[PDB]
């Protein structure tokens, strides 16, 4: 189930620390969690011996797949050759749904962390946390606890104020109110927008915040990279977008309107 | 790499001046009687002790023995270091101790630039845990360096550290219990003609 | 001959000071002293390949060899010891051929390694806490 | 899969299945039976992330598979804690295949010996008999399967007429091509019926009428084409189409047409061989 799809690998020594792309040199590293395209990653599956790759999602180098050097505990990576000694095989195991990556070219050497010079050794494998790995989606594993959602620049939402429940498009002023968790269920697999449950499609737009209601209830799709789109799980027809798609203080955020414009789609960032 | 059996006497290496631009026969020895000789390594003692110098093919060169004093039928074997110990260069490798606390020891101080080296153990049984070591020289300035040697078959010599300061330096390293060590010292610093130094085991 | 002189020699573990080596069914683990011919080895050291040999004084004629499926034991049809202190030996391959240096390991859990077989696993350096083992003389 | 009844088989050879040797005590590969020592139940412990592989021998259930350490011996032993029993399971996602490693030694895992047929410990590599498949025993022993479906009280009562006629009934058993039935298997999660003589021949049930099914072609999508076929001893089940989530018997008898009469809640059948 795992085929062109872009993922990311996270060690079960810390659930902060992500494998990271270094820029201009080739070398992985577990450098906090960053959600760039240096954390991104892909898997391609061959159909001829079985096994995988990890290709680094790097505009300027595309070709940067994860090697494997001579036998020296290292795993520095470089271009994409296509040999033994380059592919990797995961091995999913079902128990604590975790994953082991193991090397080609021998498959009795697996990933370890070491978590004390922030590098990934060759190792045997072992009872310890450190020979297992989690693989997650790019989309799912940053909007799990994530935080400004801007259409198409620095403008942001605004939940008016605590007395009354609407929504407003105002530029940036460090309010509790404008945070928004986005919170990810993998219950019915869905993300919930909480301020300091997104309920809509129940008079038109009439969306507002508040259950197990299916109006609160997310998915968030990608369309760039950085730039996503929100659409209801029940009835999944309409996407979130503005009244007319002025940049003014005061739009009112709709429904329905299924034409992929630029009012349509959103981008999420740290604040 | 010279020794005499179990290393029982210490013996010197000196290289004859102007040998080797004369008479010459391949794979033989032609002695042009000189008599001058240029100091190598070696030392005066009774020590344990075996030499390491860089010899080339044109120079002729001696060994003085000392004074033996029991007739064990001694031996003197060169063998030819083909391996990873040449950073031992013209070296006179002293074969050396047990408990903790400090430990002194002297010997003859060689010249300027020259190369002392130590051949230690750390007392302890088994990776296993390590302990705290301490080196200073008493009188003499030279830079150490600390070696852990392998015996492969024929001695891989890796580093562990280098640019070290003696002449009572407060820096302490940490090192396993039961391993055997080469301290290599390069005297900078010439202010006394016997070398001693202090090993301190923690 | 300074360096494993050929004789006779004890194999045991640096985890636990009491566990010889001994061939069960044909595969090697550590046992508990019981003063009999199957804890002791004979190691010699032959210059037709230029290295060690190791065999059973119980068992003559059976030679510490490696089979297809990781484990080692003894075959009736060479080594390469590694000192890196005192009474500490890795044994690493002779092969090297297509693939890295393995040598002998074990496997360990909290300072416990009763009733575990060797296996022939990838060395890569000195410092594999699970790799070494003492030889004594006996 | 916590406590869950499942089958292991060779990946090399799917004609090997797991099978626990009666007497002795010893697992070995074993042709395709339909045995209950072919069946081994999964446990999953959260306690250290293990997975106990419980026997379902009838004689004997507190049996495990134990790897007898140093050697290179996998039996059935007793279940005393300890850590020699207890195994890990990897699911490649490249190949549909699982890998049993020795919890003990991880770096160990199971290999099976053809030229003498039995499981050893071995060293992980890139081959296929290291690699191994486990699916649910229902779904295995009804993959690919000519049976025979019998109800109960009837030993000599076999569900079945004749080429022409699309109606199935009752009759007697006389080891006709006509009368045993071939279940196959993936994407709806159900089984399909097959007729070894009627050529293209499918259970269909009648939307429009009430208690009567028949034999017909393949109709592409059709809600009246697939069954369920679930547990209830072990060896009884309960076919179920795939529209309430029931095959039952006339009430009290050959030439007596089985229909559908009730939902789930008699109403069991039994397997047997041609």
């Amino acid at each position: 189930s795992l085929n062109d799809k872009i993922v990311t690998i996270s060690c079960k020594a810390n659930t902060d620390l992500f494998f990271y792309q270094v820029p201009g040199n080739g070398n992985v590293s577990l450098f906090q969690q960053t959600r760039n395209y240096l954390e991104r990653w892909r898997i391609i599956y061959d159909s001829n011996k079985a096994a995988y790759k990890i290709k680094s999602m790097n505009i300027y180098n595309t070709n940067l797949v994860l090697t494997w050097n001579a036998p020296t505990h290292n795993i520095s990576a470089q271009q994409d050759s296509n040999a033994d000694n380059q592919y990797w095989l995961l091995l999913k195991d079902i128990g604590n749904n975790s994953f082991i990556i193991a090397s080609y070219k021998n498959p009795n050497l697996v990933l370890y962390a070491d978590t004390v010079a922030r590098n990934l050794k060759l190792s045997t494998l072992n009872n310890s946390s450190y020979i297992k790995f989690i693989i997650e989606d790019y989309v799912i594993s940053d909007f799990k606890n994530f935080t400004r959602i801007s259409p198409i620049g620095g403008k942001v939402v605004q939940q008016v104020s605590m007395t009354n429940l609407a929504v407003n498009l105002y530029i940036w002023n460090n309010d509790l109110n404008q945070k928004w968790t986005i919170i990810y269920n993998e219950e019915k697999a869905a993300y919930q927008f909480f301020n300091k449950v997104l309920t809509w499609i129940f008079d038109g737009n009439t969306v507002r915040v508040s259950q197990n209601n299916d109006a609160q209830y997310w998915l968030i799709n990608p369309v760039n990279y950085d730039r996503y789109t929100i659409t209801n799980l029940r009835d999944k027809t309409k996407v979130l977008d503005l009244y007319g798609g002025q940049t003014a203080d005061g739009t009112t955020i709709q429904v329905f309107n299924s034409n992929g414009g630029d009012n349509q789609i959103w981008t999420m960032s740290n604040p | 790499k010279i020794n005499a059996q179990n290393n029982l006497p210490s013996l010197k290496i000196y290289e004859a001046i102007g040998s080797g631009n004369r008479n010459f026969q391949s794979g033989n020895l032609c002695d042009d009687d000189i008599k001058a000789i240029n100091y190598i390594t070696g030392f005066d003692s009774n020590a344990k002790s075996y030499l390491v110098v860089l010899l080339n093919k044109d120079k002729n060169y001696y060994i003085r023995v000392p004074q033996t004093s029991s007739n064990i039928e001694n031996q003197i074997k060169f063998k030819r270091e083909e391996g990873d110990l040449r950073n031992l260069m013209n070296s006179s490798v002293n074969i050396i101790l047990n408990s903790t606390g400090a430990h002194y020891y002297t010997r003859q101080s060689p010249d300027v630039h020259d190369y002392i080296s130590y051949e230690f153990t750390i007392p302890g049984n088994f990776n296993k845990d390590t302990s705290n070591i301490r080196l200073y020289t008493s009188y003499n300035q030279g830079i150490g360096t600390l070696f852990r040697v392998t015996e492969t078959i024929g001695y891989n010599l890796i580093n562990i550290q280098q640019n070290l300061n003696l002449l009572n330096s407060t820096k302490s390293i940490r090192l396993l219990n039961g391993a055997i060590y080469i301290l290599k010292v390069e005297v900078t610093e010439l202010n006394n003609y016997n070398i001693k130094l202090h090993i301190d085991i923690t | 001959r300074t360096f494993l002189p050929n004789g006779n020699y004890n194999i045991k573990s640096i985890f636990s000071g009491s566990l010889y080596l001994s061939p069960v069914s044909g595969s090697l683990t550590f046992s508990n002293e019981s003063s009999a011919n199957n804890q002791k080895w004979n190691v010699e050291y032959m210059a037709e390949n230029r290295c060690f040999k190791i065999s059973n004084v119980a068992e003559p004629n059976k030679y510490l060899s490696y089979d297809n499926f990781g484990f080692i034991s003894l075959d009736s049809l060479y080594w390469f010891p590694i000192k890196i202190a005192v009474n500490t030996y890795i044994m690493l391959s002779l092969n090297k051929v297509n693939e890295l240096d393995y040598a002998w390991d074990i496997y360990d859990t909290n300072e416990n390694i009763l009733s575990q077989p060797l296996l022939l696993l990838p060395n890569f350096d000195i410092y594999n806490s699970n790799q070494m083992f003492k030889l004594e003389k006996i």
